[PDB]
């Protein structure tokens, strides 16, 4: 493969052996904001592998719950992401 | 509401049957995999593209299941046992022990 | 009730929103794996030892999950997609299509 | 080692069974299980060579009573009558 070279902050998605809320990866750091099943909104962050990253960083636009994911690719860059919920839709669909 | 990880599990042979067909050991640490595969699958979950795609589809169509938390690396242990002729035999057993887990 | 097998899933890029970064193909047959892993695990489920051992442990201790039904071989598909500066490139995405399932 | 043994199957058939038979390199089995009313039920099929010895050996006090018997002969399994412990 291609070796991990990137260091990201993590919160919620930390590996189980994470040291001081950081993680390493050959992919991208991310931050994500979303409503859970109760409409509670939460902010979590971490590392994404290189393989599959096009799909996850782009997201699908209309999932069951509102979310927004953002990715960046420089050391600890996800401490600066401030992603925001998509505007809400009115009317059935 | 806790993610895919490996979890401890000791399998005691006497305690499940094979007390008397397996001379050695009496048990072994097997571990097992369990936990959520959320969107996004993080790096340490070693997901395949298929699983990443499936997670996104499940988020838009809930009739399609999420990925499952399963062993992604297993190792062997050898055992001493008596067989169908009943000779005492040493044998390597493949994929006995969970070394790590991922969302597949 | 119905046990671990492969199932059809077609993933249409424009229904999921990806058709403005994926120029070709418009979608593809991804399939997925789902279904029971009962005891005993019959041959065509290609369980590993570990999944077998764990299926037995689950019949004595229900606190420990059944083996799960997941892809056991995967194939690749190639795509035309945009890059950063709006260049279309071609690449071979590994592990996109499920070719077979098993209890793991 | 290729598959070489032919077994009957019922409840545990692969989607491509030929006249309710499967083909394997392990063993034919049959097995009788007992539900919650005691109204029991009898199934059979093919067991892979790998881990066959784990699945053929008989283990007491599960959630249920069941018994399984294996063998390795053409249709050995179509008239195997396991009896509950």
């Amino acid at each position: 493969d291609t070796l991990p070279f990137l260091k990201c902050y993590c919160s919620g998605h930390c590996p189980d052996d994470a040291i001081n809320n950081t993680c390493i990866t050959n992919g991208h750091c991310f931050a994500i904001i979303e409503e859970d099943d109760q409409g509670e909104t939460t902010l979590t962050s971490g590392c994404l592998g290189l393989e599959g990253s096009d799909f996850q960083c782009r997201d699908t636009p209309i999932p069951h719950q509102r979310r927004s994911i953002e990715c960046c690719r420089t050391n600890l860059c996800n401490q600066y992401l401030q992603p925001t919920l998509p505007p809400v839709v009115i009317g059935p669909f | 509401k806790s993610s895919c990880k490996r979890h401890p599990l000791y399998v005691d042979f006497s305690d499940v049957g094979w007390n008397d067909w397996i001379v050695a050991p009496p048990g072994y640490h097997a571990f097992y995999c369990h936990g959520e595969c959320p969107f996004p699958l993080a790096d340490h979950l070693n997901s395949t593209n298929h699983a990443i795609v499936q997670t996104l589809v499940n988020s838009v169509n809930s009739k399609i299941p999420k990925a499952c938390c399963v062993p992604t690396e297993l190792s062997a242990i050898s055992m001493l046992y008596l067989d169908e002729n009943e000779k005492v035999v040493l044998k390597n057993y493949q994929d006995m022990v969970v070394e790590g887990c991922g969302c597949r």
